[PDB]
Parts: structure tokens; C-alpha cells; sequence
RNA sequence: CUGUGGAAAUGCGAAACACUUGCCAGGUGACCCAUCCAUCCUCCCACGGUGAGCUUUCUUUUCACCAUAAUCCACUUGGGCCUCUCGACUUCUCGCGUUACUCGGAGCGGGGGCUCAAGAUUGAAAAAUGCAGCUCACCCUACGUACUGUUGUGAGUUCGGCGCAUUAAAGCAAAAACCUGGGGUGUU
RNA sequence: CCCAACUGCAGACCGUACUCAUCACCGCAUCAGGUCCCCAAGCAUCGAAUGCUCUGGUACAUAGAGAAAGGUACACUCAGGGAAGUCGGCAAAAUAGAUGCGUAAGUUCGCAAGAAGCAUUGGCUCUGAGGGCAAAAAUUGCCAACUCAGAACUGCUUACGGCGGGGAAUCCAACUGUAUAAUU
RNA sequence: AUUUCGUGCCAACGGCACUCGUACACGAGUUGUUCGGUCACUGAGCACAACGUUACACCGUUUUGUUAGGAAAGUGAAGGUGCUCUGAAAAGGGGCAACAGAGAACCUGGGAUGAUAUUCCAAAAAGAAUUGCAUGUGGGAC
RNA sequence: CGGGGAAACCCCGGUGGAGGCCUGUAGCGAUGCUGACGUGCAAAUCGCUCGUACGAUUUGGGUAUCGGAGCGAAAGACUC
């Protein structure tokens, strides 16, 4: 029923052990095994989250 | 040609009911009951989801009742892993530390050299 | 028949490829097209040599 | 050109859907089905597994692309731009 | 059913209490003695006529002995 | 099914021999011979007809060396080195017997090895 | 309503046998019918002459 | 000694190679067509021994039967991997392999090994069973006792090979239960 | 207190007959209607088509006698002519398998196409081609399966079942599909 | 839902017939540690509790990880005492819905029936097995 | 795999097995005889003939949507 494709990514609990899996929609050129920064201090790249 | 007829109390013909045909020492053909087989362990569906080495196929009562060997392999992460992706993770856990290290020394000697 | 000549030693693997290609091909219609195409390939191949 | 003259993979269809509808699909469809060249490990093994889903046959690694072809022309320029807006900071 | 391997432990199985019986079976060229314990039956094979008999008549008398044959219908009512 | 048939070789076929040989079939007709249905002209028309009727390599009436039907005291003999089938001399027993009249007094059975005894009915 | 287990310990007080089975059916009509096996040691015959058979 | 053998693939099981529902991570359960090869089994042939059918004439003939349950113990075919070859297409065009759409310095092929799957063989079970014949033999009224017998290069057939596995703007449910490991406890 | 190899005792509850259909279910009924799943032999043949048969199962459908007219049919045949019949070739007749040769306009180049059309076909006795396994190898020996292609002789009463009639044009809808259970 | 089986029987019924019957009468038959269900899974889904609404619950919400402005955990890691205190960690109430999905430790022979059987068979169990609990002894360790 | 060509590229023979493709069983339907019956076998059935038959295919069980409402590839069809 959806047209793009979607990404699992794998992070790190930020308080416990454990890990969290998150399920997001997948920009052109992703693949497996990439990293992906998110937050005020990431940089510039294709695929990293930051505030616009 | 004889012909046989389901003798336990189920008569669909599904992936779980499968049959075979038997010849009894009293000359009779009848219906046997074969049960599901299992894949046998794989290495992470991620990692590329491949068969294990050293490993038997057993179903649920098997696996329990088995000794622990038929299952397993003498090496780290035995029954996970395979030994590729065993050196691949003792080679990276080496060198990304290396590298760590030689970047803090890095920084501290030019901090040195900065106070003279 | 070609791997059974291979392994008898009777034809090198040079041979065996060309005619390997050839067969699925379509080139010879039965066995005995076959065995008389590798006596000429041998006889053609003794002179040369034998002139050399 | 030995099997059909002008049809190609589209003779699958026998005389149906109009000459132009037919040739419009045959495009995408041949560039759907090739193999394409992975940047990753040097092999021409690409293949598509469900629309925007290509997988390498040499490195298996698995891309996010376009519908009926590797990369479209739109994000080649989009990751020039990027790259260049990078290093300018 | 469990295969006895030597002479050795197949008298330590017939000295084993819960030993209910012994059935000795003459076949041609060879003797088989099956002993009915409990949860399995041990069987141990002679090849040679002589060495068996002299087995069988070494059985120690406690132990019930029933010599194998074919009963007819009537027999087994 | 290596070589293709003719219809010219129809009644001909090869017998295949055995390796140690010296195979003896037996049939015994004491108990007619006893009582009077078996006369010794049926005895010697019953060693006659097994002679000219034993079919070898698909020819009857040409069995030599090969074949012996000597009888003696009331039980004929057959002695080959040729390889037969047992069930053959109780097929043409049954002819014979056919050809005269005792079919319906006289029975065949397999006594024992390698031998067939006749009888009587009841 | 009754089960096998307290089928098998009422026989063996009312009329001191031993048991080795005990099987169990409901009728059509709706009553329950038990068939009861005796031990080696005990005679059914000799029980059944006891109760008037 | 404190589980242990092998350079490696990975092996070793009478009870310390003990515990792990503190915790965490994987896996089984769990899913995909068609072609090809093809299980159990069925049908045909070949071999021949028991009994019946036909026989004015033919027919080494026609018909029936010729069986081995679960459970347990100890050479082939296909896939994956290790090691050696001081490692192949050095060189106008290299090599292995499928009926078939391809594979190889990100390691082909060849020698020797490790492992998985499906079978074959050997034995316990298991002949003590089953099925036929004889049953004017040796008995008498007993469901009675002796005794005899016990090849396929064929044609079909989805168990399996078989999946990150079909047309696809269609991409093939989930959970209980169970298995193994990372850490940790434990033995000297 | 933990464990291995044994051994001893005990293993609860409900279902279980029969049927599953040309007589056991729904159609007022023992109604030619309807109703899900599994097992499936031999010969002809491309065969789960159609025809006959071993195992298993049946002879249950109100019957007997018996050439009136007129009827129904999962029954036929007719001299000469050949649609003159009729609103209308409705109904019937008719083509037919396989093999070799050959095939128009138009066209979105895929089709049209089995277009159209001509010839052969039985029986019997022979000949050639198409393979595996062994061996101290363009050799020798042993052996399986059923296709294809030919020849001589001989015959026809054109002789089971099963199996497209074809062509030239006009109107409408692009095509496969759906759709007024009981007049479209 | 007794039409199953045996015996008897022909008034009515089986659109003809009956000595036959799925008719009528009188008695009989269905045996499980392992087969199906359940104990004991989730699905499309349902709707107790809680809350809100309605003059009136006989109304609404209730799986996109998931009730309720919402205090719904009664479980117990390491440690102390003796042979039983103190407390770490765990967000998201209680159920039902598959006799073709998931799951599931047993096979042949019988002279064992009038009718049931992978359900019956008793000391040579015709026998051969697999699995759930409790025990006691022989042995390794506390 | 063979040919042709200076190139660009073109041609023959095989292999392979695509398709809301064709003939045709089972299955799912219902065109003609305006056939049979028309107080019927039947309050819609029977016989030949006919459409389709790898797909927008046929089918069991479970579950969800209704009376000025439900559902409908649409006929005012269907809702015991
Ligand atoms: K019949
Ligand atoms: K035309
Ligand atoms: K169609
Ligand atoms: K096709
Ligand atoms: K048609
Ligand atoms: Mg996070
Ligand atoms: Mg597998
Ligand atoms: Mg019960
Ligand atoms: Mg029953
Ligand atoms: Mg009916
Ligand atoms: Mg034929
Ligand atoms: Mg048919
Ligand atoms: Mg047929
Ligand atoms: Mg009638
Ligand atoms: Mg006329
Ligand atoms: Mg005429
Ligand atoms: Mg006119
Ligand atoms: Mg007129
Ligand atoms: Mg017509
Ligand atoms: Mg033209
Ligand atoms: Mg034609
Ligand atoms: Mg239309
Ligand atoms: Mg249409
Ligand atoms: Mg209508
Ligand atoms: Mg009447
Ligand atoms: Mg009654
Ligand atoms: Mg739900
Ligand atoms: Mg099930
Ligand atoms: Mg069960
Ligand atoms: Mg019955
Ligand atoms: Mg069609
Ligand atoms: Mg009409
Ligand atoms: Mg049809
Ligand atoms: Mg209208
Ligand atoms: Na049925
Ligand atoms: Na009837
Ligand atoms: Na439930
Ligand atoms: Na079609
Ligand atoms: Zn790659």
C-alpha cells in the first residue's frame, strides 16, 4: 500500500541496556550498514536528522 | 491398487497433515503420519541469514531433549555466528581502540607544543 | 563423453572447453558426429607438431 | 532482432493496448530488469526486489533507489549540491 | 531392544534383579538368549552350538528359563 | 531388447545351461501302477510320450545327450545339464493324462523337492 | 459424576479387591458403565459368586 | 590440570563442559511458482516355486500369491566451509559448470580434509509373526495335531533438492513454547 | 542439597454406535434439484476425453400381452432437383485426427492463420539411424527402451469411438471481464 | 440422533408387491497416559472493568504497543539472621474468539465381537516402545 | 554456436518457456432449439447444443456492514 520504501535503524537506549529499533521513511541512497546522526551536532549529509 | 483412508482424526490435507504409505508384515497398506521438520539454525536474517556449521535440524521435543553439543560450536559465540563474522568482530574491536588511542595522544602533544 | 576423454587424458583442457561450447551449440548430432570431429582435431594437431 | 522486428520484450503481448502504450512501458520495463553497476564492489549485479529495493548479487547490500532505475537523474544533483553546502561550512 | 556386547555383562545383567525371564531361541547356526528386563530386552548371540549349551546350563536355577517355540492357536486359546 | 526381433526366428529360442549341472527331476506313479489303472503299456506309452513331447530349444523330438528319460521301477527320470523349469513336467504330465482319460481319477502333487507324486481322488 | 480414581477405591472397599484397569463409558441413555480388571491374586468368577451372580 | 583436542574448518559426554526466568542479543516456530532430478508407494516387465484354468489342434502357456510396523545401534549424491598448490585471464583473447536464464584475485580449478541434508548397507526387534499348500497322514468331534513353500537405464508419483524463493505500482501473518550465546555466578 | 545409570508406584476430564446421500441432510416426501475434504487399477489413445474389463458393488426404480391413428426420442434412411421453404438456412446435413507441401487483402508489425487449398494413411515380411556397463582400447564382450525414416509383397465394401464448415462485406463496442436467481 | 446388532413379527406404512425393511415389538451395543478437544498460543474481531454521555444504559471508547486525569505491580536480584528482616529492578486492568493456522510422548499381530477398537489382549501380557510426576537403593559431587 | 562487415552493426540454426494468449476435461455459467414438461421429477427441472477454463479464477470455516436502512463492475439488482 505505500509506494517508497522504509528503513529499520538501530540505536542505543539513552538511560538503560538496551537496545531500540525505529522504522523510518527511506531517502534515495541509504543502504545497509550506513551510519545516521541525528541531533544538533550532526553534520551535513544525506541521511542525517538535524533542526532546519 | 489398494486405497487407504486417513486413520487419526483429521482428513485435510495441509502442510502439518502430510502421509506416507506402509506395508504392514500382515500385507496391508496403510497411512503413516511423517511430522514437520525444522530449518535448522541460521546465522541473523541482517547478517545475511545463512545455515550454521556443525548444527543438527531438530523440532521442539528433540532440541530439548538433545545434549548440548549437537547444537553448538567450542568457539565464542558458537551457535550465533559464523567464523567470519567472529574475526570480522574481534579484527574491528582492535582497531577502531588503536585508533582511539592514537588520536588522544595526538591531541595532547600538540596541546604541549601550543604551551611552548 | 567429453569429461570421461578429459580424464583419460586423451584431449587437453583447450580442446575440451572449445568443444564443450560447441556441443551446447548445436554443432554435433550425435556420438559418433562427435568422436570422428576429435580424430581430426588430433590427426591435424600430430602433423603440426611433427613438422615443427 | 532475429525473434521480432521491432516488439522486443513487449511481444508478450500480443496484439493488445495500443502500439504507443506498449512502447511507453518498454523503456522502464528493460532498465527494471537490467543489471546495474555497484559503486560498492566494482560488479555490474544490481537488481531490483520490489519498487525502490535494489540488491547487489556480488556484496549483497541492499540500496534505496529509484522506481525502474538505480538512481534517478534528480538525486545525482541533489548529492553534488550537498557535498558542495558541506565544505563550504 | 538393547544388543548384549560380551559374556562378561551379560552375567551381570542375568545376576540383575527385576530379571523376569530368559527365553532361549534355537535358530539354525545360532543361539540367542533374551533377557526380560524391565523398559527393554537384552539379547546376546552364540554362534557355535557348544559354548551355548554350556551357557544355558550355567544359568543360575532362581531365574525362570522358557525354551522359544511356535504355539498354535489352540494353545494360545 | 539390444537387437531386433524377426518373425523367421519365432520358433526358436536358446535354453541357457547351467555351471555345475547334473540337475534330476522325478516323477513316481507307484500307486496307479499298484492298483490296475496304470498298466505297463501306460507306463511304457507315459516314458514314450515324455520322449518324442520334451521341447529343447524350442524343437521337439530332438533331445540327445542332453536330456535323459530313462524310467525306473514305475518313476521316471529326468536328467539334464540344461536349465528348465520344474513347473514344465507338471504342465505336460497334465496333458498326458488329458489325452488318455484319467484326469478326473488321478492327481499331481509336489511331494518334495525336486519330485512329483500321483495320487488318487477322493 | 464419579471419576476413575474414586471408582477404583470404592471397589476396593466394598468388596476388598485389588485392581490393575479401570475403563469408563457414558451410555446413550445417560448412565455411566465401568469395566473393572482384577488382579492376578483376586478371581472375578469367585467375587461374582460372592455378590450372587 | 581446573572442562578439554586440532595450524584451521571444528571434534570429545556416566554423573562440575555446574547455574543463569536478575539482565541483554540472536535463532527455531515462520510461511514463495514453474522447469529438472525425483522419495514412500503404485503399475509393467525379467527370474521361478506353491495351487488352480484350458488342452479334437496349438501354447517351456494363462491366472492368483510371493509380506516386514514403530523404536534403537554402527558407503553414495548434493550444498557450505578449511588448508596446500610460495594461488588462475603474463601472453588478440582463460577456466569450471547447468535442460535452463552464470560464476571466479572480494580467491576459479586440482590434491587432502571439516560439516549439514537425503539415502544405501549391517544388526537388535523378527519369525516366535503373516500368507498359501497338504489335510482318504493320523487322528476322532477336538477352532486337534505333523509337515512343505515363502532384475530393471522401465513408466507414474511433490517427501526432499528449495532459498533474500513467481507475475509484481502484487514482494507472501503473529504469538506461546523452545534452543544457543554475551555478560555474571561457580570448581582448583 | 545437585546429578548420571537404573528401579518401584501412579498416569485426571469429555467425544467414540450409525449415516454422509438417485432412501439417513435442506427442498411438506424414500422428490431426475442442491451440498466441503482424502484414497483411485488394466487395454486402445496425446488423454482424469470417449469405449470395453479384473477387485469392490448392484439387477432397486409397478409389471404382462402386443406392428391402430396421433405423438416424444440424449434414433435413422431416402430417387431427380438443391433454399424454389421461411420474417429469417430455424432445424438438419456438412468439416474433422496426424504427416508433407502451400497460404490473400489489411495491420498498432505482435497478428490475420488451422486463412484458403492439394496429397498420403490398411495388413504382412524386411532394412537403417538414434545408447549404457565392463575390461591390458577408431577394440572386444554383455545388455535395456521405443521412437523416427525407408523397401518388397498384398488388400479395400472408404467401414468403432472422438474430432474446426469456409469466404467477401456493412453497423456497434477497442480488447479479457461483469451483469436483470424465475421471459431481456 | 438409535436409523447400528440379534430375535420375533405383517394390522397401518415403503403411491405395484413382500415371507423383505431405515416399518412394528422385545432385548443389546460406543472401553484411550500417547487419537480429537482441554489443560496451554495468537488472527480478522468481541466487549467486562474504568471513564464519558443520555429524561432513561438496553449508548460510545476499548491493538497505529494496547484501558482509565490514570495511586489497577502483593512479584522479589544481591545482602543479614536461623537451619527468618531489608530491599534492587520490572510503564501500559481482567477475559474470550481456529475440532482445516501454531502445538501434539504408540506401533504392528490377533481365533479379541452378533454389533467397538492405533481404545480390548495379563506372565511366554502376541508383544516391542515413548513420555509427566513422586519416591528408595547403588554410584559422582555439596 | 556459426556466418557478413572498415566500422556501425546485420543474418541463419538452436536453446528457453512469456501471455487478464488459443483448442479442450473437471469446475464455474446459461446462447439456441422460442425442443421436452407445462394439475411437472421440479412453486424454474430435464436433453442436445453453447461461454470460459493461470486468472479482475473457483471454493470451506470464521468475522464485519441493515430497514427511509444496508450492499451494489449499476439491472431499482439483492437483503431466508
Ligand atoms: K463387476
Ligand atoms: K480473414
Ligand atoms: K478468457
Ligand atoms: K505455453
Ligand atoms: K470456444
Ligand atoms: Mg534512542
Ligand atoms: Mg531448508
Ligand atoms: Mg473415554
Ligand atoms: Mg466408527
Ligand atoms: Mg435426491
Ligand atoms: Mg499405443
Ligand atoms: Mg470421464
Ligand atoms: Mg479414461
Ligand atoms: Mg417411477
Ligand atoms: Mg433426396
Ligand atoms: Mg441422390
Ligand atoms: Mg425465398
Ligand atoms: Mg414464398
Ligand atoms: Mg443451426
Ligand atoms: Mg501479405
Ligand atoms: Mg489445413
Ligand atoms: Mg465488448
Ligand atoms: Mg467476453
Ligand atoms: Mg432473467
Ligand atoms: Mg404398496
Ligand atoms: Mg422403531
Ligand atoms: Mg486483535
Ligand atoms: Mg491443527
Ligand atoms: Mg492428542
Ligand atoms: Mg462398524
Ligand atoms: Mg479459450
Ligand atoms: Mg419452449
Ligand atoms: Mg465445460
Ligand atoms: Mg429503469
Ligand atoms: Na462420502
Ligand atoms: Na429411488
Ligand atoms: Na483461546
Ligand atoms: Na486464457
Ligand atoms: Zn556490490
Amino acid at each position: 500500500g505505500r509506494g517508497a520504501p522504509l528503513a529499520r535503524v538501530e540505536f542505543r537506549h539513552p538511560y538503560k541496556y538496551r537496545r531500540v529499533k525505529e522504522l523510518m521513511v527511506a531517502p534515495e541512497g541509504m543502504f545497509t550498514g550506513q551510519s545516521m546522526l541525528c541531533g544538533v551536532k550532526a553534520p551535513l549529509a544525506i541521511g542525517n536528522v538535524l533542526p532546519l | 491398487c489398494p486405497r487407504v483412508q486417513y486413520r487419526r482424526r483429521m482428513h485435510y490435507a495441509t502442510r502439518g497433515n502430510r502421509m506416507r504409505l506402509v506395508r504392514t508384515p500382515g500385507n496391508r497398506l496403510v497411512m503413516q503420519k511423517r511430522g514437520k521438520r525444522s530449518q535448522g539454525p541460521h546465522t541473523p536474517w541482517v547478517l545475511g541469514h545463512k545455515r550454521l556449521a556443525g548444527t543438527k535440524a531438530l523440532r521442539h521435543t528433540k532440541a530439548r531433549l538433545a545434549p548440548r553439543h549437537q547444537k553448538t560450536t567450542s568457539r565464542p559465540y558458537g551457535g550465533v555466528l559464523s567464523h567470519e563474522q567472529v574475526r570480522d568482530r574481534i579484527v574491528r574491536a582492535f582497531l577502531i581502540e588503536e585508533q582511539r588511542i592514537v588520536k588522544r595522544a595526538l591531541k595532547a602533544h600538540a596541546k604541549v607544543q601550543k604551551e611552548k | 563423453l567429453l569429461r570421461k576423454y578429459r580424464e583419460e587424458k586423451k584431449i587437453d583442457r583447450h580442446i575440451y572447453r572449445e568443444l564443450y561450447m560447441k556441443a551446447k551449440g548445436n554443432v554435433f548430432r550425435n556420438k559418433r558426429n562427435l568422436m570422428e570431429h576429435i580424430h581430426k582435431v588430433k590427426n591435424e594437431k600430430k602433423k603440426a607438431r611433427q613438422l615443427a | 532482432a532475429k525473434r521480432t522486428v521491432k516488439m522486443g520484450v513487449m511481444g508478450r503481448y500480443g496484439a493488445r493496448y495500443g502500439s504507443n502504450p506498449r512502447k511507453r512501458a518498454k523503456k522502464l520495463e528493460v532498465s527494471q530488469h537490467a543489471k546495474h553497476f555497484c559503486s560498492f564492489c566494482g560488479k555490474f549485479a544490481f537488481r531490483r526486489k520490489a519498487v525502490g529495493i535494489w540488491r547487489c548479487d556480488g556484496c549483497s547490500k541492499t540500496v534505496a533507489g529509484g522506481a525502474y532505475t538505480l538512481s534517478t537523474p534528480n538525486n545525482t544533483t541533489v548529492r553534488s549540491t550537498v557535498r558542495r553546502l558541506r565544505e563550504l561550512k | 531392544p538393547r544388543e548384549i556386547k560380551n559374556l562378561k555383562e551379560f552375567l551381570a545383567i542375568c545376576s540383575r534383579k527385576d530379571a523376569r525371564c530368559v527365553k532361549v531361541k534355537h535358530n539354525p547356526k545360532v543361539t540367542k538368549f533374551k533377557v526380560r528386563c524391565s523398559r527393554h530386552l537384552y539379547t546376546l548371540v552364540m554362534a557355535d552350538k557348544k559354548k551355548a549349551d554350556k551357557i544355558e546350563r550355567s544359568i543360575h536355577p532362581s531365574v525362570k528359563k522358557i525354551t522359544v517355540t511356535s504355539r498354535s492357536h489352540a494353545n494360545k486359546n | 531388447v539390444a537387437v531386433r526381433a524377426k518373425v523367421g526366428s519365432r520358433g526358436f529360442t536358446r535354453q541357457r545351461q547351467l555351471a555345475k549341472g547334473k540337475k534330476v527331476f522325478k516323477i513316481d506313479c507307484s500307486i496307479p501302477a499298484s492298483d490296475g489303472i496304470f498298466s505297463d503299456d501306460i507306463l511304457s506309452n507315459f516314458q514314450q510320450y515324455f520322449q518324442d513331447n520334451v521341447k529343447l530349444n524350442g524343437r521337439k523330438g530332438k533331445l540327445t545327450s542332453k536330456v535323459r528319460v530313462n524310467m525306473r521301477e514305475n518313476t521316471l527320470s529326468i536328467t539334464t545339464t540344461m536349465a528348465y523349469r520344474k513347473k514344465y513336467f507338471k504342465y505336460l504330465t497334465k496333458k498326458f493324462l488329458k489325452k488318455k482319460d484319467l484326469r478326473d481319477w488321478i492327481r499331481i502333487l509336489a511331494k518334495g523337492k525336486d519330485t512329483y507324486q500321483l495320487k488318487y481322488f477322493n | 459424576r464419579a471419576n476413575k480414581t474414586e471408582i477404583k477405591k470404592a471397589i476396593r472397599k466394598l468388596y476388598q479387591v485389588k485392581t490393575v484397569k479401570v475403563n469408563t463409558l457414558i451410555r446413550p441413555d445417560g448412565l455411566k458403565k465401568a469395566y473393572i480388571r482384577l488382579s492376578a491374586s483376586y478371581d472375578a468368577l469367585d467375587t461374582a459368586n460372592k455378590m450372587g451372580l
